[PDB]
């Protein structure tokens, strides 16, 4: 929308880049739509990048007769999951694939059926974080992250939230229903201001540690 | 960096009488170094798609390794490194050997004509030449005025005569320079406005008039490197490169040909 | 059992290297003498003399 | 010079040193002088190296107006907090600085305001431990490690530990008030003797795998 | 508030003002006097700029010799802008016209 | 890195310029009864006045 | 990366001249040294009696 203001320095960096170099460890994957899980999914969302994503199944097999060919190993992927397979990153890597309502349009959502890159570990990853409780919340260093399932209880999503959206919290208190990465921490400190249902605010782009 | 100090007193002359002696004596001071990193990252993939668009990943990476370098030491420049918690960095505005912030005679330069104007820069040349003995003159010295950029359009003020304040300054003053920055804006918000700053200073003084070892230097910005490559490591299918700078900010050296405004 | 070692742990460079003196000093200044573009100079006598005239 | 005694074989390496290769993480950070706290330190102690660290803030306004330029992203840390944050280590980047008494005196602490290199992820590093049961103990390969607080209780801190001293335990048998580090190893064999108040055993110097 | 009754100083701080903020919006990185600055200025206002002094200084000729660049331009669009609560307001634009590659690396 | 001789020597010569100078502003022991005089301590001069402003 | 030798004593000068000094009817010379000690390197390697 081009620039309207000057700053004294550029931003840090964007969510899904890789900030910091050391240990690492990523897998490739295919998208599963949402429509296909078989208990149907109370939350919803699209395959956006910066977002956890889970394990569904192995499609290695590749063929119908008595002899299989299995020539490689893979994997597909749900955007909400139960089995965390890692975090989406890297959008350098993928194309722009087009919107609904007009091509050429920025997004991070990715089309059913496409190939990205799944985070396991990583030093140093920015990402987009958000707030649970609908309460203002500090971070600080040291807390911890969880992301929403596909079989989330509308009962513990009172403020609409995406299928795989990544939430921080303290670690005395966390949400009802939420899934825990282990080994992870906040890094970089943040600050997030109240939330309401329908209304809830993006976040702050901020450092990741996945393991 | 060091200080001479020299001494003797002179007495009559005589054949047989004692013969007077002289002496001297020295004194230092230290300051600190910081050093910065920055590198970058780039996969084999991601070069052949940036291409389509007709640009360059690795070569727009590397620019930004070295402009942020350039910011990091920029903002030393100005600004001491961890002055409060110890270190012994120090800037251009927060040298502890430096005369202090003062108020112009004038209030401010907004709602100002154009006598309160010429009268802020005449007092300032009036303490620098009080301050020394006229060892330099002002008419022919080379002197440098910083001022800010908030108030650097102000010196195009008129009379209604038509004769303006850069008019009487490059007569009275032709050998002084003036420049801006945007870091001399917001300096140290007084009640809930920023106050700009307004700096006057020799740029150099002979050595004849002063005789030290040295340049005349009033103020010197200490930069052990600007751009250096720490290595190139090479993967499967990725390499990383980095960089790094050296600085230990500003040091003034003649405290007594500074003068400085706090309030525009 | 990890043995115990004879000196002192430290650290090993000593803050007397490290440095960068820079090459000049810089001199008190004091005030100046302007008799002479007052009234200009003139030599007359000579030393070892008495009176002028 | 200094030598008295002559042993049939060399240490294996200093406190505050890297001892293997692999997998290693570290960040640098801003000591803060201990008395800045304001809830007050129980426990007190030097910036010595080879103790845990913890967060503080941020540093990185670096302005004094109302326009600031975020120049750098540092952290500033003290010598203990909740919030763990890494070990002071690789002591050949610092100076000697010497002492208070003389110079070119043996030194192994840091100043306030001094930079240092804190480590998350090492391999093998080899720091200092502590007893903190005043009680016969022996570690074998397998233990878990904690550090002590500024805001341990002197009531739980009979004996005078330091500010940020590890302390190694066992599985069940961690003491009250330490802080643990999760997926700490000691992977190393040692032992220590009896232990009392103001008679405090330093313990050896011992391998221990951060993460 | 308004260029009508105000006198030869009151209108020439607007205009200074106005080129002050080219030099605050961008920090330092370009100067109004080599930047060849377009000024949109309004129809029912244009004729303000002929006000003297008594000694016979004149709006534009402070413009016309502090910034030989400029280029003063006049337009019917911009007389009635906002339609304030019960008058029309007149509007000023000023506006750098080519940007040097010097400048940014565009 | 310092010549102590050269320090002291042009100390000397300075301090030789200083003690002209003063003799040349202020004259010597005019009160004694030297006969030295100098440009703002001569007695036969028309003494100060006060200007209008 | 050193001689060893345990014990080592530490001269600067046995023997200089500073300067002559003529006089009408003398004259006078003078001279110095330096020295500072001795120094135990390998303090291991020394055993010691006070009596006998």
């Amino acid at each position: 929308m081009f620039q309207k203001q000057v700053y004294r320095q550029y931003t840090p960096g964007f969510p899904g880049d890789l900030i910091e170099d050391g240990p690492k460890r990523a897998r490739p994957g295919r998208i599963m739509s949402l429509s296909a899980v078989n208990p149907a999914a109370t939350a919803t969302g699209p395959n956006r990048a910066s977002r956890a994503f889970g394990y569904a199944g192995d499609v290695s097999a590749l063929g119908e007769g008595q002899p299989k060919t299995i020539a490689a190993r893979a994997s597909e992927v749900v955007i909400g999951g139960a089995n965390f397979f890692g975090v989406l990153g890297h959008p350098k890597h993928y194309a722009l694939f087009g919107s609904a309502g007009d091509s050429l349009a920025p997004s991070y959502d990715l089309p059913d059926g496409a190939e990205g890159e799944f985070f396991d570990m990583a030093t140093g990853l920015v990402v987009e974080i958000f707030n649970g409780a609908a309460a203002a919340l500090d971070l600080d260093y040291g807390d911890l992250v969880a992301y929403v399932p596909n079989n989330l209880a509308t009962a513990d999503d009172a403020l609409g939230l995406p299928a795989g959206a990544l939430v921080g919290f303290k670690t005395g208190s966390m949400p009802t229903g939420l899934v825990q990465i282990p080994n992870a921490r906040i890094v970089n400190a943040i600050s997030l201001p109240a939330q309401s249902a329908g209304n809830l605010v993006a976040g702050v782009t901020i450092v990741q540690l996945t393991q | 960096q060091g200080i001479v100090e020299p001494a003797g007193t002179a007495v009559e002359y005589g054949d047989h009488t004692n013969i007077p002696l002289t002496s001297w004596n020295a004194n230092f001071e230290r300051r600190t170094i910081v050093r910065g990193e920055l590198g970058m990252m780039v996969g084999t993939l991601e070069e052949g798609r940036a291409s389509a668009i007709r640009l360059n990943s690795a070569e727009t990476k590397r620019q930004q390794a070295a402009i942020g370098l350039e910011t990091f030491r920029n903002a030393i420049g100005f600004y001491g490194w961890q002055s409060g918690l110890g270190n012994r960095t120090y800037g251009f505005l927060n040298d502890p050997n430096l005369p202090a912030f003062q108020t112009p005679p004038s209030q401010g330069w907004s709602t100002a004509d154009w006598a309160g104007i010429i009268g802020d820069i005449r007092e300032a040349v009036r303490q620098l030449r009080i301050q020394s003995q006229d060892q330099i003159d002002p008419k022919a010295e080379k002197i440098t005025l910083a001022l800010a950029t908030s108030k650097v359009d102000y010196l195009s003020v008129t009379t209604p005569y038509g004769i303006s304040v850069s008019d009487w300054i490059e007569q009275t003053y032709p050998k002084m320079r003036i420049v801006s920055a945007p870091e001399l804006s917001g300096v140290q918000m007084k009640n809930q406005e920023p106050e700009d700053a307004l700096v006057l200073f020799v740029e150099d003084v002979n050595a004849a008039v002063d005789g030290s070892t040295d340049g005349g230097s009033v103020f010197s910005q200490l930069v052990q490197s600007k751009f250096i490559t720490l290595g190139v490591e090479k993967r499967a299918k990725s390499y990383v490169e980095d960089f790094s700078n050296g600085t230990a900010g500003a040091l003034c050296k003649r405290p007594w040909a500074v003068v400085r405004y706090l309030g525009i | 059992n990890f043995t115990a070692p004879v000196t002192t742990p430290s650290i090993p460079t000593p803050i007397q290297f490290l440095q960068t003196w820079l090459p000049g000093f810089v001199k008190v200044m004091t005030a100046a003498r302007k008799i002479d573009e007052i009234i200009g100079i003139d030599t007359v006598g000579s030393w070892e003399d008495q009176e002028i005239v």
